[PDB]
């Protein structure tokens, strides 16, 4: 009963099973502070079935740091009961609730408590009943720059998904008598040892069918073991094996029996000597505000920091620590200890809410149990932080005050950013800023882009986009939602609407690139990523990247003359079946999905496209006959989706979609099995059909059958969309047309100077003249998620699953196929939350304008185990041309609008090198081997002249620069790479 | 020596490496073992991400030590 | 990608393939028109089959679109002149030049494969009747692949 038009993209991480359990679960959460709002928001997009707040204390001002749910007019009010009020809204299924006061028994009612802004004790006497009692406890602080998790769920907690990965399964090859599995060729199982599998489909041993576990040896990449089936036969072939994931037992700790001897999670393994410092240090935090009245060491304060180190000794010796406490970065933390920071707060909170809901549903590995964590790379070093400059200004950014000062301050206001993309990670970006205080002074400003609207299914994990919203711009509703969280943005964020490409240089030009300070990518797709990353490295901008897909994420930042670009690496592609399986010889679903894809784009959409640009192409023949390939096929389906086949009523539309579905479902089939009979054998002699090769067999039409009565209404009804007809579903109509049809006979066919030309132009002249039809046009189907409700998932859905029908595949619902069709990305909050956080601790690294790669970290996390990576950026190769270091990508030649004789002699004379090839965009310019008359004739021209000549194209108005591309080789006749050339317009 | 390669999935790969072997060397091993491009893979160890044309000893990698295999994702 | 077609279209340059000779088209880098001499000892002896080539945006990264302009009777070659051939879909990697690509196309007109065929029909006369498989590419070759 899940909501599945708004938990879709949650769906596709989580599960069924998961969210139900998710949606039965109470969570209390202590504390409403920046921590205790991002927990509540993200736990209340998730789906828990309530949230219960709990946080007395009257609010204040220096609490605006990163609760962006208070504003200056709240101050003095319990933050509970202002804070309730703007979380009732982010989900309607999820009631947010607010209790004046707590008791221990009270606890019973919940499923998960946990626990910010609170003190030791009253931890302690939390923990001690929750953990008797069965009760998941997680505790969370942020102290400036450090953060810390402890999550204990119980003695007995039982998980029932560990690593979140789909099961495993593979095509077997050969089971010798001792077990010995060995796959297909090439084909890796991927097993670890260790893991279960079951098989299915042993010919030969059929026992091992029957479903039972067996373990698994690995003994390489290829071939496993799974120990002695002696009795159950001699020898097996083919088959399918499938992993099968068994529950595991983990137990936690109490809090009081956890502070002796912990057991750490080391988000970096490049400084493993922390965890146990910050141990110590947050229990002297707690005792120093026991011993004054809860109030922190004061910001830059050394005699705070002096007491605060006296009570990190006592600690450490009474808890028999043998360890040497590292002085600087203890006193450090004392420094740091009332800085609030939205970026941490963004990352723990996601974190936390990431345990929260594994609490919650038993699922993915938790944190065991302590999980210390800092950032002190991002201090600044270039202002001056002391006690005078991070004092209390009595302003809404206090909290950052206290860490970074009143200087960097002044600098992160008057910063002018540029975010591509308004999505989930562009919400989570545009409220750090606001809460930051990003481009709120005199020569700030930030400037958003993105082409699409709001829909429902982005409500969830974008939780500035409300459901009154819909149909709007996602830019302007960013805007507008972050200038309320900030009321000093307004005015100072500009929005367009504008796809970030090739297309759209004549608004995001070289004077909108010269003013701004950074670049932040949102996007989610790769070509977009490129392109955006070509530019920044063009105008020598600092770039920001991250990424999401599921639980996983990564964030990248780009520095110009310091590290390589994005684009300077690979990422895995996306596969691509070959041609001869996809349209023959399927033998999974995929493989159905994509040929459904397929027969949509090309019954659809090609042949209507096809008709309405013969109508307007008035030489369209001419080309058409000597450039494609096939011209007769082009000539049938402008014919048959013209002339022949003009439909006026909707029975004839069910007419052909069920000549349709005998053509693609019950005649083909017919073809393939007469040319390849089931009993055929290679040309080796072993069968034909067999292994990754599955005997289809044809369907005959069942109008009861509910797979061919959905795919006859989606046919027809896609097709009367095509041709503007009243469609309809009423069952009685189709029962009625379908009765009356009587296929036309069938039987395979096996086959058996210049006619072909002259029949294709009896053909071609067949066809009414242009000028027969003028203005008439017709409109072809386009896919989307019921946007355009042509029952175009519904249709693929019908397609795949005859297909898969027709080989005894399993057939997929339509959730999976709109998974795939669709191409979705699974997305969560709380990894937006995390990149988000992530990127916003590197922006102030980027602000403060640092110039060593070490200080610099590219982060890698998956949430489903709790590992999380931090390298140094890749610095940009070095290079030697004419005996000069020249780096590799953040270098070019800059030259005035010269001849192209003039470019050559320039670089024979001062670089030493002789030009043999210079392109430009997509156009050869010049070439060494092109014959004398032509460089004769293109010599003595301008390069933009050139350029202007050979694309046959003017020059825009507003482009004011040109960029080539250009391989030249030494005196000695060894090429050289160099940098390419910007000519100045 | 042995080392070990953690993926961002969980997923533990045992490699039998010398002290001297380059970095080339280790990606062949890992792509025999996994399938996976050396030019598409990104290896971490102690918060630096090794590079091609280098060796194991200028890392201080040694027996039993513990590298990370990532890769970066498209979603947003 | 340019500098990577034009490396390529120069080592195309400096040694001859002798039975292939690929190059641009007009003046623009991201299509290429190449030829192909059928093997003596095969039914294409004497034709000449023409190739286009799309480069896309992310060459190297991306696969070549390799597709036949002429008309060839062949098992793995159907009417649209798609080829089969794995380093095209899911095998390509940035390290293959266009000239192994002709390569391995001459490869394969030398020997069809109907065991994993593409078209059916042909796969099926191949495995059936070899001498009308003979007769047919030979006619096919002599009435589309000579001029
Ligand atoms: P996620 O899928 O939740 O959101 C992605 C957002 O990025 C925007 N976007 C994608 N591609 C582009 C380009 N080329 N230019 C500008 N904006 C882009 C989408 O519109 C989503 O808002």
């Amino acid at each position: 009963t899940i909501d599945e038009g708004l938990y879709s993209r949650q769906l596709y991480v989580l599960g069924h099973e998961a969210m139900k359990q998710m949606s039965q679960s109470n969570v209390l959460i202590i504390g409403c502070k920046g921590l205790g709002v991002e927990i509540a928001k993200n736990v209340c997009l998730a789906g828990v079935k309530s949230v219960t707040l709990y946080d007395p204390q009257p609010t204040r001002i220096e609490d605006l740091s990163s609760q962006y749910f208070l504003t200056e007019d709240d101050i003095g009010v319990p933050r509970a009961k202002v804070t309730v009020s703007k979380l009732a809204e982010l989900n309607q299924y999820v009631p947010v609730s607010v209790v004046d006061e707590l008791s221990t028994e009270y606890l019973k009612n919940f499923k998960c408590v946990v626990v910010t802004e609170t003190s030791l004790t009253k931890q302690l006497e939390i923990n001690d009943f929750t953990h008797k009692n069965h009760i998941a406890y997680i505790a969370a602080d942020s102290r400036g720059l450090f953060g810390s998790i402890f999550c204990d769920f119980g003695e007995n907690f039982i998980c029932t998904d560990t690593d979140g990965n789909e099961p495993l399964t593979g095509m077997i090859a050969s089971i010798t008598d001792d077990g010995v599995v060995t796959m297909l060729e090439e084909t890796r199982h991927g097993l670890e040892n260790g893991d279960f599998v079951k098989f299915t489909e042993v010919k030969g041993m059929p026992g091992l069918n029957d479903g039972t576990p067996r373990k698994v040896e690995v003994k390489g990449p290829y071939t496993f073991s799974i120990g002695s089936v002696k009795d159950l036969g001699s020898a097996g072939y083919n088959g399918v094996f499938t992993q099968v994931k068994v529950p595991t037992k983990i137990s936690f700790k109490s809090l009081r029996e956890s502070l002796k001897d912990p057991e750490y999670v080391y988000p970096d393994f490049g400084k493993m000597m922390r965890p146990p410092q910050y141990h110590i240090a947050f229990q002297a935090l707690s005792a120093f505000a026991d011993a004054h009245e809860g109030s922190l060491p004061r910001p830059r304060n050394d005699i705070d920091a002096a007491e605060f180190f006296e009570f990190c000794k006592k600690i450490a010796s009474t808890l028999q620590f043998d360890v040497e406490l590292d002085e600087k970065l203890i006193k450090e933390i004392s420094y740091q200890a009332r800085g609030d920071l939205v970026a941490m707060s963004a990352f723990l909170g996601g974190a936390v809410a990431q345990e929260v809901l594994k609490a919650t549903t038993s699922k993915f590995y938790p944190l065991k149990q302590y999980f210390y964590f800092d950032s002190l790379e991002s201090l600044p070093s270039s202002v001056t932080i002391s006690e005078e400059t991070c004092k209390p200004r009595g302003c809404r950014y206090d909290g950052q005050i206290a860490v970074f000062g009143s200087e960097f301050q002044e600098k992160i206001a008057s910063l002018s950013t540029f975010l591509v993309g308004a999505g989930a990670i562009g919400c989570e970006m545009l409220k750090n800023w606001a809460m930051m205080g990003v481009a709120t002074g005199e020569s700030g400003h930030i400037s958003v882009t993105d082409m699409d609207s709001i829909e429902k299914s982005n409500l969830n994990r974008q939780f500035l986009f409300r459901p009154r919203d819909v149909g709007k711009l996602k830019s302007e509703c960013a805007s507008t939602a972050v200038s309320i969280m900030n009321p000093s943005l307004t005015g100072k964020i500009t929005s367009y609407q504008e796809r970030v490409g090739p297309e759209s240089e004549g608004i995001f030009g070289d004077e909108f690139f010269e003013k701004l300070s950074l670049v932040t990518n949102a996007l989610d797709n790769v070509e977009a990523r490129m392109y955006v990353d070509r530019r920044c490295v063009f105008f020598e901008k600092p770039l920001l990247e991250s990424g999401t897909l599921g639980t996983k994420g990564n964030t990248q930042v780009v520095v110009p003359h310091l590290t390589e670009s994005y684009g300077s690496s690979q990422d895995p592609p996306e596969k691509s079946f070959p041609i001869c399986t996809l349209k023959n010889f399927p033998n999974r679903i995929e493989h159905t999905i994509a040929w459904a894809r397929d027969l949509f784009e090309g019954l659809f959409k090609q042949p209507i496209d096809n008709v309405n640009m013969y109508l307007s192409s008035p030489n369209f023949l001419e080309t058409s006959l000597k450039t494609s390939s096939n011209p007769r096929e082009v000539l049938e389906n402008i014919r048959d989706y013209l002339v022949t086949e003009k439909p006026l009523s909707f029975e004839e539309c069910i007419m052909w979609a069920r000549l349709q579905f005998d053509k693609f479902f019950n005649n083909n089939i017919q073809q393939l099995l007469f040319n390849f009979p089931k009993d055929s054998v290679t040309s080796t002699g072993q069968p034909f059909w067999s292994g990754p090769k599955r005997a289809p067999t044809p369907l005959s039409f069942d109008i009861h059958n509910r797979e061919h009565f959905d795919f006859i209404v989606a046919a027809a009804s896609l097709y009367a969309f095509n041709y503007g007809l009243k469609s309809e579903t009423d069952p009685a109509i189709y029962e009625r047309v379908l009765a009356g049809y009587n296929p036309p006979p069938f039987a395979p066919k096996s086959g058996i100077a210049n006619k072909d030309k002259q029949e294709l132009k009896s053909i071609a002249d067949s066809l009414p003249p242009p000028s027969s039809l003028v203005g008439f046009r017709l409109t072809p189907a386009e896919f989307e998620k019921d946007d355009d409700s042509n029952h175009h998932i519904d249709f693929i859905t019908a397609a795949s699953n005859l297909r898969a029908m027709n080989y005894d595949i399993t057939p997929a619902d339509r959730f999976k196929t709109k998974f795939v069709a669709g191409k979705i990305v699974p997305a969560m909050c709380t990894s937006t939350a995390v990149v988000s956080g992530l990127v916003c601790l590197e922006l102030v690294k980027l602000v403060d304008g640092k110039k060593k790669i070490e200080e610099y970290k590219n982060g890698f996390f998956n949430l489903a185990i709790g590992l999380f990576t931090f390298s140094d950026p890749i610095a940009s190769p070095k290079m030697k041309v004419n005996g000069k270091e020249i780096d590799k990508i953040w270098d070019r030649y800059n030259l005035p609008d010269c001849t192209l004789q003039e470019l050559i002699d320039y670089f024979q004379k001062e670089e030493g090198l002789e030009v043999t090839m210079l392109s430009s965009g997509v156009s050869l310019l010049y070439a060494n081997f092109q014959p004398p008359k032509k460089l004769a004739e293109r010599l003595p021209l301008k390069i933009s002249e050139l350029v202007e000549q050979i694309t046959k194209k003017k020059l825009e108005p507003f482009r004011k620069h040109l960029v080539l591309e250009i391989c030249c080789d030494d005196a000695n006749g060894e090429d050289v790479e160099v940098p390419f050339i910007c000519i100045k317009l | 020596m042995q080392i070990f390669v953690k993926t961002l999935t969980g997923k533990t790969i045992t490699l039998e490496v010398e002290s001297s072997d380059t970095i080339d060397n280790v990606k062949s091993k890992i792509q025999d073992k996994e399938g996976i491009p050396p030019d598409q893979q990104r290896l971490i160890f102690a918060g630096k991400q090794l590079e091609d044309g280098r060796t194991l000893s200028d890392y201080n990698i040694q027996k039993e030590s513990t590298l990370h295999l990532v890769l970066r994702l498209r979603g947003g | 990608a340019l500098k990577r077609i034009n490396r390529e279209l120069a080592d195309l340059g400096k040694d001859p393939p002798s039975s292939s000779s690929a190059g641009p088209v007009g003046d623009d880098l991201f299509h290429w028109q190449a030829t192909i001499m059928g093997p003596a000892d095969s039914p294409y002896a004497g034709g000449v089959f023409f190739l286009s080539i799309h480069f896309p945006t992310d060459y190297p990264f991306k696969p070549p679109k390799v597709n036949f302009t002429t008309r060839i009777y062949h098992p793995n070659i159907n009417s649209n002149g798609s080829i089969c051939l794995d380093i095209l879909r899911d095998q390509w990697s940035p390290a293959l030049t266009i000239s192994k690509v002709l390569l391995s196309i001459s490869s394969l007109l030398t020997d069809p494969n109907p065991d994993d065929p593409l078209v059916p029909e042909i796969a099926h006369v191949y495995k059936t009747d070899r001498s009308r498989y003979e007769l047919s590419a030979r006619e096919w070759t002599r009435k589309y692949a000579i001029g």
